[PDB]
């Protein structure tokens, strides 16, 4: 009678095995009896539950037992818990709530995570979020970190709102066992709900790669890509939509392929399927892989009317699965949107009226079932007024039922407007339109219902209305809208200065706005013969010439099967004149002859495109007949000069000249005939005729406001008389008459650059004003001083940052198209080794001069016509090339170019010049003495080329430098002659100084025959006549010191070229060298130490050097 | 009622070009009558109107491009020019040898100034400022600033204290000396200026511009007195009369007339000067007006108290 | 100093 | 020219030094390099061309072509366009939200996710011919849409009137 | 609602002439912000910003004439640059002296770009090719061709397998590096471009020409997304930010503005660099600006996230 014992003999077969427990005489007697002789032990009543519980199963006796077992000892939690889930499953969840309160109540910190964890779950499975939460925390704080709390202590606050520590439970889950990926996809899913979906992609896809079988997944990956595309569908994106479509598509097929039987797979691909509808049509190519269509077969691709079917029967299964009013409202709208689409391409007609009927019928089974939603009866509304139905009664009935189930119906009420408005209503529509934008200040159709009722009242602000409507949301409307009024406002061509074309179409910038906008409707739409040509015309004014001709092209494609009278004789016309525009003559010969030439435009526009072909006979013919035809005498005199351009292009100087005579004796003579009647007289030598054109332009013409072109005929037509001098007077005037105008300031430094080049440093002040006064003249402005300069040579404050290669590396920087800058890259790379020489310092920019023929050479290649022009630039260039290659000692690569050079073309004797000067560099350099056929070889390749200076002084240097003093003079009196002939003036200065210092040479090798004497005297005073030379003073000074040498003169003329100031360094250095020389013979100490003094002032070294020396003797 | 007016005086070719400016400085006590002109060319040459006629001096020269203003002092001799060489080179005009040189673009100076006190020879720039140099003293110690577009012409108050200057487009502006600060801005014209002066006792401004009309404002507000409109081309210099009674004008056509600002009407007009005609000045006491034209003719007349 | 209408007159005529 | 050579004696003499003389630009400029050998004159050749003149700037300028007449401009041409407005475009229609969000499921007692079933919120799968016939076959709330019709917007003191 | 922005550091004279180009790279991993700028010389000088100042760290040189272009690379510390002197000379950007050197012309490169991943530095030619160089493995391995005229930007995706290029006249085209086959030919503007940039996850194209406007391309296509009309004068340079929200224009009318992609607007000015600006750059992360101008400054600015 031992109950312990009993007990113990109870376990006993209860862990003997099952077999025992199975023997209902032993374990259960055994308890019964023990639990009778001692009803206070617990744990007897927990193991009849037990073997009641898993051997009998009487589940309603058991929980008792449980419950009896948990009263006695309260803490078996296993009992309890037995008791609670018994509960749960007989569906007695008050005991089971009030057992578990029990527990938490005596819990009072944590040691309960059963209790926590059941009413947590089960608060979760009922709608009780907030006590889950606190449940959850609850629970979470027991002491336990498994992630299966963490987990549904994220879900619950995201299932109550919060987004942030929904993150942070779903981070801790992941973080603390990373197994699972239900966290991760939540993580996912929240960073999809707050917009950003391209991060939501990238998380899926990695979720993905571990697991390809995941269904919520793909779903987000197809919810992502149908916001993606929609969004794309906000803008005028059509392809970036359908390559989004295509992948929702896909993820949805393939989440499809595991989970068939969800409503929400097919709705979405539905969706997915009907999304594109109104975009483009023989744009829309969709592949549809699999199962999709009918048996399983690869890959297909579907059109738009095959992707609605789809999306039908999509919707179809879904219905059939679900039956939902959603559902079925979105059938009745794909229905809609099929019908649309069969009757917008004119395909059928009358053979729709079964889909709109389908449609009516889902909608209508739609909005009964639920009569509360203002969607249900919008649909409905706009659905019934359809043009093929045409029910505005009921169409009425449903927007006002719309109304009334929500206030702010901003849709419904600008739909009531539209309905109002095209049924004559503008007083009710304009109301409807105004309650809409009270309610929705931010909704685009009554903006653009507003603009209407404008536009068909005829305000005043119609313009300014479809103006911001085209800025708000871009619909297609008010773009069409927008873009006409711009091409009329355009077109007038009397409202210049009326204050309202100015503020429209400058200050808000209209064309390329109404630009873009067309491209976008162009875009969209793309079978409207209109806009193509308005796009086209637009892109005319912006000098888009390509696109224009495009849009003609594609408007002539989709005009051909028209009335053709004026629209498409005119879309020809267009593209024919703007293709010729761009080269491609024969095109657009091919094209204006595609047209009946009987109207002045056309037969213009194909004397143009023959003329710029070729073919001057038959655009003659063609102006005759223009001429025949014409009237508004202003085109026939225009039509005139273009006949005598023609005929002057034939040659025939003398019929264009009586065709200027005769549109010049016409009532009014126009600008552009008496300027071609002075330009073909320039053209001539007669200078006569083009003087009366002048002096008419002059005498009753100031209209033209071009004072660059008046001022070139003029400054030509004294260039013309070889004056060469009064062109700089009359420019200077133009600009004194206009100070404004940069680019006369630019042809006064051209001018000056090119004419009388000794107003050099007049030439730089202009170029940096007419530089300073703008921005796009910069370029010629900067090569003009540029070169300027280099004629100055160094006639500055040496100051850095101001020198010719500055400014010729600023103009090249500014374009780097034209030839002229490189050679003047190259001649100013030269000069800053002279001077460098010079000053010597250090040579620098060595090699480059390739380089710069070869970009030379290709910027020359790419020019229409300047052939004299170019042909010299390219002499020139090459020249230099060679010289430099010389100078610096690349022999090898100067003869190689000369070779080709030789090779390319016949013999020129420029280049054979150069290619005995290269020759000659080696031999000659050191002495040697050369034979008598190789100087006469050299003196008849001088005579080859002759009236160049350059050439001549070279052979007398050649000739001087083997040792032939009359040879050498002989030649520099030939090249004086020959300058002074030519009209040069530094090529004479030059001239003279070389004859006096080659004279003044021999004199001081202290020669017989002193004639070289008389040589420099008369030399010396021509030059000094000429300009004020120091150099030929000081070589005056020099033979004077040799002569006499004693005589006090000498001594005078040295202190006064050593003493006034505006000299050379170096001839006030050679000055005092042979000042101190004579006084040292002279014995005059303190004028001695005056000139040491004097030196020491400046910087010098060789006088103060020989001071030293001779002063130690 | 209107005097008796001739001429008494005509050159035949004083330059070889357009002249573009003439100065008449009674600077010395006794009767100098130095004449200066500039003429499209380096030559400033400096002539003296003795007794009856002009007996040339100087011909001295040093520039590159057409001069394009020349000023004489009445306290010292001295005489100063500006062109498009970028060079404001003052001459001493009793030896005549080139005293100093300062270096200003077109877009530094453009015309010339002498102070009432001959110390400051202000010069105008294209950015709109009013460079002032300094006589004797430096280059380029200040310049006042105004926001706008090319400045032409630059006058002075006879008495000091005042700076006004006309600019392209036609808005004027008025500085004071003791402090230069804006005090105001006047809109002026639509078109360029070109000249601009003072009256002694200063309290007129007179204005004229490029489309024929010649104004008349009141210094110290922004009143203006009247608009005088009987030429038919452009004006291009006017100078004031000695005693507040007359101004005289020359313009474009060819025509050289007188005003009186009491009645605001043309009491003489000159028809001489075949071609335009660019500079008219006074002589120290208002009996004889000198003219120089765009055809080389120096003209003088008469014009009785 | 020839003017357009001798010119013209002149040419007209040879 | 008399072509006798003229001997000059090789040593110059160390008491004096020679001569080289070298041009700088075109106006006039020279200076003197103590060290015998090349004249070495800067832009040997002359300046570079430069832009061309002015007669063949003038005949290019009008005697190319005449394209630059007005007569061939963007303009003297006289376009005119024909308005076409469309107000039916105007309508807008909206789609219904998804009725479910296949919400997960949990194991009672020790949370787990067993799997995913589909909740309602607040054979051969190829889609044959699942569209949809005999409708009319619940009661919603038998609404009659034939008969009484509104007309009276709201806010609004009358309506407009249809057949 | 326009954010707070500051200058925060002004520099006096960073070269002795006009600046021409600048780059800012956070090549390492730690704080680097190395920034290297190119001024009409030989100088390349390599400044760091350390914590508020720039400090001079490298006065590398050893070119010939001015130098138009440079770029860093963001994996290694190197450095490139070209110049007129017809040379492309890559720096070690550590020691700064002189790793390579390679010959070009005008005629063969003008502009530099490194590679996403630093390795072809591809450059432009005069006949419109796209030259494709080599760094550390060999020269002129191959060119892409295009038949236009002169090639005057070159840009890279961040990404890579895209390559644009602007070309005087305007005409754009588009590359594939993993073909190189032409995509498709925008005609743009009717001026010269010399600026392209794209922006991260590349779907935006931007183009900056010479008449003022601002085009906004997306990739994979040719619909244009708007036209961006602000500036008065010819625009330089565009820059786009770290995150695809605003980017930077420098034109040529003294300006500095920052526009913003979403709405197409300009949200701020900067109204500094008294003449023209040559260059505009972000950092790392978009918080701060440097530009360098025509006038020897080098600008820095803040911009708030």
């Amino acid at each position: 009678e031992v109950a312990e014992y009993h007990y113990q003999l109870g376990l006993t077969y209860w862990f003997m095995g099952e077999e025992t427990r199975k023997d209902k005489t032993k374990a259960l007697t055994h308890f019964l009896k023990a639990a009778r002789l001692d009803t206070y032990m617990g744990k007897v009543f927990c193991y009849l539950g037990h073997y009641y519980r898993d051997v009998v199963g009487d589940k309603n006796r058991a929980r008792g037992c449980y419950r009896k077992a948990f009263e006695l000892d309260d803490t078996d939690a296993e009992s309890g818990a037995a008791a609670v889930d018994l509960s749960v499953e007989l569906e007695d969840m008050e005991m089971a709530l009030a057992i578990l309160t029990t527990v938490t109540q005596k819990a009072s910190a944590g040691t309960a995570k059963w209790a926590w964890l059941r009413r947590g779950l089960y608060y979760l499975k009922a709608g009780q979020h907030s006590q889950a939460v606190a449940d959850l925390q609850a629970a979470l704080r027991a002491d336990p970190k498994d992630f299966n709390c963490w987990e549904s202590l994220g879900e619950a606050y995201l299932s109550r709102g919060g987004y942030t520590t929904a993150l942070k439970s779903f981070t801790k889950a992941s973080e603390l066992n990373p197994e699972s990926i239900y966290s991760v996809f939540k993580v996912a899913a929240i960073q999809q709900i707050l917009g950003k979906y391209k991060e939501a992609v990238a998380q899926y896809q990695m979720i993905i790669k571990k697991k390809e079988d995941y269904v919520p997944a793909l779903k987000g990956l197809g919810e992502c890509h149908l916001m993606m595309a929609k969004a794309a569908l906000v803008d005028y994106l059509d392809g970036k939509a359908v390559d989004y479509i295509e992948k929702a598509l896909e993820y949805f097929t393939c989440a499809l392929q595991h989970r068939a039987d969800v409503s929400c797979l097919w709705k979405l691909a539905g969706d997915a399927c009907t999304c594109l509808y109104a975009v483009a049509p023989s744009k829309v190519n969709v592949h549809v892989l699999g199962v999709l269509l009918g048996q399983k077969e690869g890959k297909q691709v579907l059109k738009k009317n095959e992707l609605l079917h789809l999306g039908g029967r999509c919707y179809g299964r879904a219905l059939k699965l679900m039956s939902t009013s959603n559902t079925w409202c979105d059938l009745g709208i794909n229905y809609y949107r099929q019908a649309q689409h069969l009757a917008e391409t004119g395909s059928n007609m009358n053979d729709l009226k079964e889909l709109l009927e389908k449609s009516l019928h889902c909608l209508k089974k739609a909005v009964r079932l639920d009569s509360n939603n203002h969607l249900y009866w919008n649909a409905l509304g706009v659905v019934a007024c359809y043009s093929g139905i045409g029910n505005y009664a009921l169409a009425q009935h449903c927007f006002i039922k719309s109304i009334q189930s929500e206030q702010i119906n901003a849709v419904a009420w600008t739909n009531l407007g539209v309905l109002y408005l095209t049924n004559e209503n503008i007083e009710q529509a304009h109301e409807a339109f105004k309650m809409a934008q009270s309610l929705d200040p931010s909704y685009l159709m009554c903006w653009i219902g507003q603009a209407l009722i404008a536009e068909a009242v005829g305000s005043y602000d119609t313009m300014d209305l479809f103006r911001h409507t085209t800025e708000l949301n871009m619909h297609t409307e008010g773009a069409l809208g927008y873009a006409y009024w711009v091409c009329t406002t355009l077109q007038d061509k009397s409202n210049r200065e009326t204050e309202l074309y100015q503020y429209n179409i400058l200050q808000m910038n209209a064309i390329p706005a109404a630009q873009v906008i067309l491209n976008k409707y162009v875009e969209r739409i793309q079978n409207y013969a209109p806009a193509f040509t308005m796009l086209g015309y637009l892109n005319e004014h912006l000098q888009l010439k390509k696109e224009a001709a495009n849009a003609y092209q594609r408007a002539i494609l989709l005009l051909q099967t028209a009335e053709d009278q004026d629209t498409y004789n005119v879309a020809i016309r267009n593209y024919g004149r703007l293709l010729c525009s761009t080269g491609e003559y024969d095109k657009a010969i091919q094209a204006f002859k595609s047209t009946p030439l009987e109207v002045l435009e056309d037969i213009i526009g194909f004397a143009l495109a023959l003329f710029m072909k070729g073919l001057y006979k038959e655009s003659s013919k063609a102006y005759e007949r223009a001429l025949s035809i014409v009237e508004s005498e202003q085109d026939k005199a225009h039509i005139l000069t273009a006949l005598a351009i023609t005929e002057y292009k034939q040659g025939k100087t003398d019929v264009a000249k009586t065709l200027l005579f005769k549109c010049s004796i016409l009532k009014e003579p126009t600008t552009e005939s008496l300027q071609a009647l002075c330009a073909l007289g320039l053209a001539m030598q007669d200078a006569t005729l083009s003087k009366a054109a002048l002096n008419e332009l002059l005498k009753h013409i100031k209209h033209k406001d071009s004072n660059y072109q008046r001022c070139l005929l003029t400054s030509a037509i004294y260039a013309l008389q070889g004056r060469s001098v009064a062109v700089q007077k009359q420019i200077s005037k133009a600009v004194h008459s206009n100070p404004g105008d940069p680019a006369l300031w630019s042809l006064l430094s051209r001018v000056v650059a090119q004419y009388a080049q000794r107003n050099a440093k007049g030439g730089v002040v202009a170029g940096n004003v007419a530089h300073i006064l703008d921005s796009n003249h910069g370029k010629k402005a900067l090569l003009y001083t540029a070169v300027n300069q280099l004629a100055m040579g160094s006639s500055s404050a040496e100051d850095e940052k101001n020198t010719a290669l500055k400014t010729i590396q600023k103009a090249a920087l500014l374009s780097p198209g034209d030839p002229a800058i490189w050679a003047g890259l190259m001649a100013a790379c030269h000069a800053d080794d002279k001077l460098a020489l010079v000053n010597n310092t250090q040579p620098k920019r060595i090699d480059l001069y390739l380089a710069l023929l070869s970009a030379v050479s290709a910027s020359i290649k790419d020019e229409k016509f300047f052939e004299n022009y170019n042909q010299s630039l390219e002499k020139w260039s090459l020249s230099q090339a060679v010289t430099g290659l010389i100078d610096t000692g690349r022999i090898s690569e100067a003869e190689t170019l000369c070779t080709k050079n030789l090779k390319s073309n016949p013999d020129q004797p420029a280049v054979i010049l150069l290619l005995r000067q290269v020759q000659c560099k080696p031999l000659l350099e050191s002495q040697k003495p050369l034979p008598d056929a190789v100087l006469e070889e050299l003196q008849k390749t001088v005579m080859s080329n002759s009236t160049s200076v350059p050439a001549w002084q070279w052979l007398a240097h050649v000739y001087q430098s083997q040792g032939m003093m009359r040879a050498a003079e002989m030649c520099y009196r030939k090249s004086l002659q020959l300058a002074s002939q030519r009209g040069s003036w530094s090529g004479k200065l030059s001239s003279l100084l070389r004859l006096a210092l080659l004279a003044l040479k021999v004199c001081m090798a202290n020669i017989s025959n002193d004639h070289w004497p008389s040589l420099v005297q008369e030399a010396t005073t021509e030059a000094l006549k000429l300009c004020f030379c120091p150099l030929a003073v000081l070589l005056q000074a020099l033979l004077q010191f040799k002569r006499k040498m004693g005589a006090r003169e000498t001594r005078r003329l040295l202190e006064r070229v050593v003493y006034q100031p505006g000299y050379p360094k170096s001839i006030a250095s050679t000055a005092r060298w042979y000042l101190l020389r004579h006084l040292y013979a002279k014995d005059d100490y303190e004028l001695i130490d005056v000139l040491v003094n004097n030196a020491k002032t400046h910087g010098d070294t060789r006088a103060l050097e020989l001071n030293q020396r001779l002063s130690s003797q | 009622m209107t005097n008796q007016y001739g001429i008494l005086f005509k050159q035949e070719q004083a330059h070889d070009d357009a002249i573009w400016s003439v100065a008449w400085g009674t600077n010395k006590k006794e009767n100098s009558e130095t004449v200066v002109t500039g003429s499209l060319d380096d030559l400033v040459k400096v002539w003296k109107w003795r007794d009856e006629r002009l007996d040339l001096q100087w011909s001295l020269e040093g520039h590159q491009l057409g001069v394009v203003s020349v000023d004489i002092s009445h306290t010292l001799p001295i005489a100063a020019s500006s062109s498009l060489d970028a060079h404001i080179r003052l001459w001493d005009l009793e030896n005549g040898k080139q005293i100093k040189s300062i270096d200003a673009g077109p877009v530094d100076a453009w015309t010339l100034a002498f102070s009432p006190d001959s110390q400051y020879l202000a010069t105008g720039t294209h950015v709109g400022k009013v460079n002032i140099f300094g006589v004797e003293s430096g280059k380029k110690e200040y310049s006042l600033d105004t926001r706008g577009k090319f400045i032409l012409s630059i006058a002075y108050s006879p008495d000091g204290k005042y700076l006004a200057s006309g600019a392209i487009d036609g808005i004027i502006n008025i500085f004071d000396i003791a402090t230069g600060k804006l005090l105001h801005t006047l809109e002026g014209h639509a078109m360029p200026i070109r000249s601009l002066t003072f009256s002694p006792d200063s309290q007129l401004l007179v204005t004229a511009s490029d489309d024929g009309y010649i104004k008349i404002y009141d210094v110290q507000h922004a009143n203006l007195a009247g608009t005088l409109s009987g030429h038919a081309s452009w004006v291009l210099n006017v100078a004031f009369c000695p005693d507040d009674t007359h101004f005289v004008s020359s313009s474009s056509d060819k025509s050289v007339k007188v005003w009186d600002v009491g009645t605001r009407t043309c009491v003489h007009t000159f028809f001489d000067h075949q071609d335009q005609v660019w500079g008219v000045k006074y002589n120290g006491n208002g009996s004889k007006i000198v003219s120089v034209g765009d055809d080389q003719e120096i003209h003088i007349y008469d014009c009785p108290i | 100093n020839l003017s357009l209408s001798e010119l013209i007159a002149e040419t007209i005529d040879v | 020219m008399m072509e006798t050579e003229r001997l000059v004696l090789p040593p110059p003499d160390p008491l004096d030094l020679p001569l080289r003389a070298v041009e700088l630009g075109c106006t006039g400029h020279w200076e003197l390099l103590n060290l015998p050998g090349a004249p070495e004159s800067s832009l040997p050749h002359g300046l570079p061309p430069c832009a061309p003149d002015l007669q063949q700037e003038a005949e290019q300028l009008f005697l190319s072509s005449p394209a630059w007449l007005p007569l061939h401009g963007v303009e003297h041409s006289a376009r005119k366009w024909q308005r076409k407005t469309d107000p039916w475009s105007l309508l807008a229609v909206l789609g219904a939200p998804v009725p479910s969000d296949l919400q997960a499921q949990r194991h009672p007692t020790t949370g787990q996710i067993l799997g995913y079933k589909e909740v309602l919120l607040e054979g051969g799968m190829d889609e044959p011919t699942i569209t949809d016939l005999n409708t009319r076959e619940e009661a919603e709330e038998e609404i009659d849409f034939e008969k009484d019709l509104l007309t009276i917007p709201p806010g609004f003191k009358k309506g407009m009137d249809f057949a």
